[PDB]
């Protein structure tokens, strides 16, 4: 079977300007494992991010995260860019502080 | 139940990449504890939770024969499939397993499990009598039969039983600081306009553990089951996890509706609403 | 502690 990717982009603590976080990018309900994650600010690569070990549902599917120790600010814009087989073209979901 | 142990086997074939791929983790609830993965450059099961490093040096050797023994089985397992499947070896494949103990508020087993999947899909599962199987299709039917024929099912129960909840037991002695302990959320309330006729209120539930939660938002004591937007539970990356729920309401009605939050971590439930 | 027990399908 070929399940598609759920995205989710937060941070690890509530969002304030100039205080130091973690970017987290959540992919979930996946299959095959195959899957390229990307975080980026402000449309490039961010270098150092480090993701959990794969595991799995009860219904079989993939999930793993995906994170980044970074600094908000109101003029950076962060986003998580994922590819799978499941996917015509990388999906991106851009970080929103209220959700 | 209470606390449970489970055990995460994945094993994927690549064709023109190399031998099959295996991955082992360990996880006491929601807490992963050990990890071992064949494409490690010199493989070892290693230690993901402080509490298991104590664990002396035996404990680690053991774990690793047993990881690289299964490796070797699943690798044959995977073989074994394209032929019950009738399958090319030029395709990818999956093997995945997921096996363990639940143990009840009194200490003894609850009940034990055992199942695994080929492609996504269900293939043979130990029944909670741990003693028959349920094959899902013709192929598992052969391996249901092989396993009938070993006697493997008893093997299981006799784990199952036995080590598995010993070792559970030890592991939440060994890591009663965290395992036992029950982070309640840190919740909280926001209000997003979306028009002149609709705002969203959106339930937060920050920090806790473990991350089983309930969270409902009532309208005049009804539960807003049909317009309530929830987000998967997710982790926060300390080992905590998050998760809100979101409903639109007409203007100036927000404190006709409440958010109700249950967690095993708080005294009695929450009820919050917004304070303006 | 996982299981000893290595069964072929």
């Amino acid at each position: 079977i070929q399940r598609t990717p759920k995205i989710q982009v937060y941070s690890r603590h509530p969002a304030e300007n100039g205080k130091s976080n973690f970017l987290n990018c959540y992919v979930s309900g996946f299959h095959p494992s195959d899957i390229e994650v990307d975080l980026l600010k402000n449309g490039e690569r961010i270098e150092k991010v480090e993701h959990s070990d794969l595991s799995f549902s009860k219904d079989w599917s993939f999930y793993l995260l995906y994170y980044t120790e970074f600094t908000p600010t109101e003029k950076d814009e962060y986003a998580c860019r994922v590819n799978h087989v499941t996917l015509s073209q990388p999906k991106i979901v851009k970080w929103d502080r209220d959700m | 139940g209470s606390h449970s142990m489970r055990y995460f086997y994945t094993a994927m074939s690549r064709p023109g990449r190399g031998e099959p791929r295996f991955i082992a983790v360990g996880y006491v609830d929601d807490t992963q504890f050990v990890r071992f993965d064949s494409d490690a450059a010199s493989p070892r099961t290693e230690p993901r939770p402080p509490w298991i490093e104590q664990e002396g040096p035996e404990y680690w050797d053991r774990n690793t024969q047993i990881f690289k023994t299964n490796t070797q089985t699943y690798r044959e397992n995977l073989r074994i499939a394209l032929r019950y499947y009738n399958q090319s070896e030029a395709g990818s494949h999956i093997i995945q397993r997921m096996y363990g103990c639940d143990l009840g508020p009194d200490g003894r087993l609850l009940r034990g499990h055992d199942q695994s999947a080929y492609d996504g899909k269900d293939y043979i599962a130990l029944n909670e009598d741990l003693s028959s199987w349920t094959a899902a299709d013709t192929a598992a039917q052969i391996t249901q039969r092989k396993w009938e024929a070993a006697r493997v099912a008893e093997q299981l129960r006799a784990y199952l039983e036995g080590l598995c909840v010993e070792w559970l037991r030890r592991y939440l002695e060994n890591g009663k600081e965290t395992l036992q302990r029950a982070d309640p959320p840190k919740t909280h309330v926001t209000h997003h306009p979306v028009s002149d006729h609709e705002a969203t209120l959106r339930c937060w539930a920050l920090g806790f553990y473990p991350a089983e939660i309930t969270l409902t938002w009532q309208r005049d004591g009804e539960d807003q089951t049909q317009d309530t937007e929830l987000v998967e539970t997710r982790p926060a990356g300390d080992r905590t996890f998050q998760k809100w729920a979101a409903v639109v309401v007409p203007s100036g009605e927000e404190q006709r509706y409440t958010c109700h939050v249950q967690h095993e971590g708080l005294p009695k439930p929450l009820t919050l609403r917004w304070e303006p | 502690k996982p299981i000893v027990q290595y069964d072929n399908f």
